[PDB]
């Protein structure tokens, strides 16, 4: 920011915050992924207790 | 005593206090466009060489 002005700034933050977009929504989505797998787990530890 | 393309006339600059607005006084500036950097913050950076 301190070193473009915004005209052409936007260019080089776009394609920043879409590739930290797809580094979030590869977070997520493996998350949402290992908490099922979790709670696959703590299910089979509540049936165990 | 601006040289010829083939062995262009190098100069390196050293520690100095840059202003990058009387400089403007020196040419009518044809073609002033730059590359990474906004010309107009130009006077907030600190450069390495």
């Amino acid at each position: 920011l301190s070193r473009l002005d915004p005209p052409e700034a936007e260019v080089q933050i776009d394609r920043l915050i879409t590739g930290r977009l797809q580094s979030l929504q590869t977070y997520v989505t493996q998350q949402l992924i290992r908490a099922a797998e979790i709670r696959a787990s703590a299910n089979l530890a509540a049936t165990k207790m | 005593r601006f040289a010829s393309v083939y062995a262009w006339n190098r100069k390196r600059i050293s520690n100095c206090v840059a202003d990058y607005s009387v400089l403007y006084n020196f040419a009518p500036f044809f073609a002033f466009k730059c590359y990474g950097v906004s010309p107009t913050k130009l006077n907030d950076l600190c450069f390495t060489n």
